[PDB]
DNA sequence: GTCTGATCTCGGAA
DNA sequence: TTCCGAGATCAGACGAGAT
């Protein structure tokens, strides 16, 4: 059987030509699947092209890790790559951005806006010295001692 | 030889500016639980450890 | 009226203080070489 | 560096108590973690929590039950339905609960294929007695097979609040 | 060549069947021979569909770059027929002044715009694109309640996404995505639109 | 009533976390202990005997909660 | 000493 | 007629730790 691979980028102009069944054609550029084939196909390439390059190098990995990394990367509308720039479009809190790169601009710009951040995540609860709520700090514990909301006295 | 490299710091000098334990064994040490080992302590889910290991016994 | 339209939440700060006519000097306990840049100001002041 | 960028975005995710995986700000990333809500750590090979061939042979060897009838193909599919809707197996989502059923009939046909060659099960008595140990699946084992495959499936869920993205950042980065 | 002037008509009558109109089944599937009735004429607009709901109005303007005047050709027959939704399936693209003329006349008539080579494949039947299903108004309220979620906080798909632009979805709607898996095949995810 | 009836490894850690620190401040011990001086080793003796005066407050992330006694859970 | 998205200037067109 | 595409220049960053 015959197929043909191209070294190009114009996807939907390739997908629409005569002879190519455009229902079965993929890319490896996850942006040109996002612009052309929706976000959900751009989720499946980020699953695939990581799980393709991970089994190529030996290096077995669960899909449930890549099913999380892809689903974080494309859940706010568009594919948000994990760079310095994609963190600004993913997170609201300042100190989690400020502990990452560009510490100067991210602290001044969030003083220009009156940015009220709550203290959540782990990159701020570690900075502030609060027990983080991720993991062992998710729930909280009660005590089971002898108590009751009692009757009062007659006044 | 391990005599030049054996090291432990219970509680000693802190740096004058940031009040963290100093860097070096010549200055009675304290070894940096770095931010890469922070994520290891995150991924275990140990929350009360990280408060103990980065607020209680470093900068209380 | 036009302070929130520049997105400055005016409970945090109005735009008149984006520029400096006074300046806080940091306390001495957080500088036991930035002191040298402070005295270079008051020389020029 | 690629370890650092990965974990500085993915650190504040944890599978909440209603099985959803949310960000720190409350926004949902995944509705169940990874479709089934299962630990990759506890996950068995082939990305399946059980690998049912290994567990059934383990059950036959830990519990060989002599003096037991071991009749099959007419009772095996009948015991595996009487046990499976019996006050239990509600928390098993029926994508796994199909997968036991397609495996049980897959080993139900393996019995009848041997009993096709010889050894009729007319009441469980032929004259060479050894023939009933060809594919022995006796109903003390198949009920212990289900109570293990349930509990191995229930145990290997994603424990709620488990720094789910922080596991992901190590497992991509390493 | 005509693999287009036909499959485009095949695609939009798959498209407006998915969006819930009443296209009779024989009008849906045509082989090329059923469209060879007109096949020699149109290369050397004779192609315009009106279909109603269980009413859109597609357009194939033969101009490559549709200008404002070309929209204004059927701005008037848009408001003449009392039709509310339209489609403008273009050859090259719109002129960069003409796309505002859509959003200037936004809440009166809808008139979404597609390219030609965007429409030459049905992206719904693509193997990578899973089955998006637009959910009803009461299908949202049983979603939010089960997960105890506010309308915001759901995963989000853009409004200009190729599958949202396919299904014709305004802001505020929630699609249900059935992502196929290997152990289950029914990995269901939802998306609020932007 | 809707969360998992299995005590997670993050709940076993903190229940052993605070029942160790409670019993290291002279709490009343529930297990009539047999010479264990490490307070953490007393707490695992408390868990296996299923006598810990602690109720886990499990927070569903909307804000609603759901209590769970440590007696009322399936440890590993 | 590049790799980087952003943000500024030019230009050809309905 | 204006507006959006495409030409230049500009950014902050470039693993742990150790003596």
């Amino acid at each position: 059987k015959y197929k043909l691979l191209v070294e190009g980028d114009n996807l939907r102009a390739v997908m629409a030509t005569h002879g190519v069944k455009g229902t079965r054609t993929t890319s490896n550029n996850t942006y040109e699947v996002e612009k052309t084939l929706g976000i959900e196909a751009a989720r499946t390439t980020i699953i695939n092209e990581i799980q393709y390059t991970m089994v190529n190098h030996g290096m077995s990995i669960d899909r449930r890790h890549v099913m999380l990394l892809s689903d974080l990367m494309t859940y706010k509308g568009e594919v948000l790559g994990i760079t310095r720039f994609g963190l600004a479009k993913m997170k609201e809190s300042v100190l989690m951005l400020a502990s990452f790169e560009k510490t100067a601009d991210h602290l001044f710009d969030a003083a220009y806006f009156g940015q009220k951040d709550s203290v959540c995540g782990v990159s701020e609860c570690i900075i502030m010295g609060i027990p983080m709520n991720i993991g062992t700090g998710l729930f909280k514990l009660l005590h089971k001692a002898d108590r009751d909301p009692n009757p009062p006295k007659r006044p | 030889m391990v005599l030049d490299k054996m090291h432990a710091r219970a509680r000693g000098p802190r740096a004058v500016l940031t009040r963290q334990p100093t860097e070096g064994r010549s200055r009675d040490g304290g070894l940096r639980l770095g931010e890469m080992e922070r994520d290891c302590l995150i991924g275990y889910g140990a929350s009360m450890l990280l408060l103990e290991r980065l607020m209680i016994s470093s900068d209380a | 009226e036009d302070v929130p339209l520049l997105l400055m939440n005016p409970e945090a700060g109005k735009p008149s203080d984006l520029i400096l006519t006074r300046l806080l000097v940091p306390p001495l306990c957080i500088r036991p070489d930035l002191t040298m840049k402070l005295t270079e100001i008051i020389f020029l002041n | 560096y690629m370890q650092r960028r990965l974990v500085k975005s993915l650190e504040d995710l944890c599978s909440q108590y209603d099985l959803t995986v949310r960000s720190s700000t409350g926004d949902i990333i995944q509705f169940i973690y990874g479709g089934d809500g299962l630990d990759p750590a506890a996950m068995e090979g082939k990305d399946e929590p059980l690998e049912f061939k290994r567990v059934l042979d383990n059950i036959k060897a830990v519990f060989p039950c002599p003096s037991e009838p071991a009749l099959s193909k007419n009772e095996l599919i009948l015991t595996t339905e009487s046990i499976m809707k019996k006050s239990e197996f509600l928390c098993c989502q029926d994508s796994f609960l199909q997968e036991i059923k397609k495996f049980i009939k897959g080993v139900s046909e393996k019995i009848k294929k041997t009993r096709d060659k010889y050894g009729i099960n007319d009441n469980g008595t032929t004259e060479p007695r050894v023939l009933y140990q060809l594919d022995r699946i006796t109903p003390t084992q198949v009920e212990k097979f289900l109570e293990t495959c349930r509990d191995k499936y229930m145990r290997a869920q994603m424990e709620p609040g488990s720094a789910v993205g922080a596991l992901c950042a190590q497992s991509i980065g390493e | 060549e005509t693999y287009r002037l036909w499959k485009i008509r095949k695609t939009i009558m798959q498209l407006c069947h998915d969006r819930g109109y009443l296209v009779t089944q024989d009008e849906l599937d045509q082989t090329l021979e059923e469209f060879k009735a007109q096949s020699g004429d149109k290369p050397s607009t004779d192609l315009t569909v009106l279909v109603a709901h269980n009413q859109m109005f597609v357009f194939f303007p033969e101009e490559p770059k549709v200008g404002i005047k070309t929209i204004k050709v059927y701005c008037q027959r848009m408001q003449e027929e009392n039709i509310t939704r339209a489609l403008i399936v273009v050859q090259q693209g719109m002129t960069p002044s003409a796309k505002q003329s859509l959003v200037d006349m936004a809440p009166k008539y809808i008139l979404e715009q597609f390219l030609q080579q965007e429409l030459l494949i049905n992206i719904t039947e693509h193997e990578l694109v899973p089955e998006h299903v637009v959910m009803t108004k009461e299908e949202v309220t049983e979603l939010l309640a089960r997960y105890k979620l506010r309308e915001n906080q759901l995963p989000r798909i853009q409004a200009g996404d190729p599958v949202a632009r396919y299904f014709g979805i305004k802001r505020g709607q929630v699609v249900k995505i059935i992502r196929p898996s290997e152990t289950a095949g029914r990995y269901i995810t939802y998306r609020l639109v932007q | 009533r809707i969360t998992t009836p299995y005590m997670t490894k993050y709940e076993r850690a903190r229940v052993l976390g605070t029942r160790a620190l409670q019993i290291a401040m002279c709490a009343p011990v529930m297990v009539e202990l047999e010479g264990e001086t490490d307070p953490l080793l007393i707490a695992m003796k408390e868990l296996k005997a299923r006598k810990i005066p602690i109720i886990i407050r499990r927070y569903l992330p909307d804000g609603s909660y759901e209590d769970w006694g440590v007696d009322e859970l399936i440890i590993t």
